[PDB]
């Protein structure tokens, strides 16, 4: 049934296309063994191709399937990158509906949880500038996904942390350490703690962005994870 | 260590 | 090539001619997405929606039935129905209209709510939430089942949309429906609650205050597999 | 994640 489902991804009948897409999304959400079946059936390239010239309804379902494939292991994320997923996912962050943007950022956060070479491919695809822009103008829900993606990229190497700083991430991240949502603060302090493990120039950029007083406020937090991340970042700024 | 975590 | 004449007849003074054309339109509307597309391409949506504000009971019943079927189409088709101005008259029907018309209007709204989040937003802007929440207890068991389905679809929207449902007072009636006499109503109520449970921490707190936890715990023993899976997901969201 | 949509 999987080869027929794959063939239906380029059917002119929009009902047959949507049914095949829903079937594929269900499989993609069924765990790593199920994601492997999609890779082996050659589903990734036709699925990525739908992001270019398709209707909003097709795009929403395709991005949801892609985001679920991206929840797989690093070899599965690699197959998604090889299928050309990154450039169309990044392009969606600029013009798409808030519903599609939310799913595209979730897919990107999942890819950013891969290895450093995969974080590098995200950077090369131009993910940083649009992700940083989402920290200001987007909805609380999209901000949550965006901070998780940025925190994952910040767990990369010092050269990747440098690209985040150059993309203007420090000012909105420090601002998010005092967000109305505890969920956003938890993600932002995790992102800042990752950046704080960088080089001396990067620690100085954190200092200049006002991270020290913001983190000192989080030392008196009831959340154990927030307290550990705030303490870790503060030790680096005062080392 | 730099913390990386999968979103579920 | 017969559809333009049928569309023209939706404005005929002869009620027999009008009812015949409407019946023809409804059969096409129930014939699937390609059939709905033919209605859109013949300009049927604007005059069909106009038959709600002024027309007789028999005309309204048939027109809302056709609209509910057009609303079962794809998202672009639901978009054309919104652009034809369907939402304001459908919401207006939810109170002070026959039980037959109310049932059809809720069905149309539930279908529109299965669209994208921008389409759910148009329903919220049209004032759908207040009358839909009212129908959860002050309506027949068949209208209740339809209303919960519409609310569950609205709950599948974004967190700001879940927030509007919470402000409309949906949580206490939805929790009461978790122990309804009808398993179909339970199914819809647990899906709506699972959707709300996937919301933010403040929304999770509002579910707790509505007493969702003891009601979902009772549903952990349920023989219905979709109910158990939704009850477990909602309970796991409530406990962090 | 969690599929809200039917």
């Amino acid at each position: 049934e999987l080869p027929q489902m794959v063939q239906q991804l380029n059917s002119p009948d929009q009902q047959e296309l949507q049914s095949a897409l829903r079937k594929l999304s269900q499989i993609a959400s069924g765990g790593n063994e199920q994601i492997q079946k999609l890779i082996e059936a050659g589903a990734l390239s036709p699925l990525v191709k739908l992001l270019d010239d398709a209707s909003e309804e097709v795009i929403q379902e395709a991005v949801w399937a892609i985001a679920n494939i991206a929840s797989g292991n690093n070899e599965q994320i690699q197959k998604l990158i090889e299928a050309g997923a990154l450039s169309p996912l990044v392009k969606l962050l600029d013009d798409a509906s808030e519903e599609v943007i939310q799913e595209a950022v979730w897919a990107i956060a999942n890819i950013a949880s891969g290895n450093n070479e995969q974080i590098q491919k995200l950077i090369e695809a131009g993910a940083l500038s649009p992700l940083v822009k989402l920290l200001d103008d987007a909805s609380e829900e999209v901000i949550q996904e965006a901070v998780w993606a940025i925190a994952n990229i910040a767990s990369g190497n010092n050269e990747q942390i440098q690209k985040l700083i150059e993309a203007g991430a420090l000012s909105p991240l420090v601002k998010l350490l005092d967000d109305a949502s505890e969920e956003v603060i938890q993600e932002a302090v995790w992102a800042i703690a990752n950046i704080a493990s960088g080089n001396n120039e990067q620690i100085q950029k954190l200092e200049e962005a006002g991270a020290e007083p913001a983190l000192e406020k989080l030392q008196s937090s009831p959340n154990e994870e927030v307290q550990k991340n705030a303490q870790a970042a503060l030790e680096a700024l005062n080392s | 260590k730099r913390k990386r975590k999968r979103k579920r």
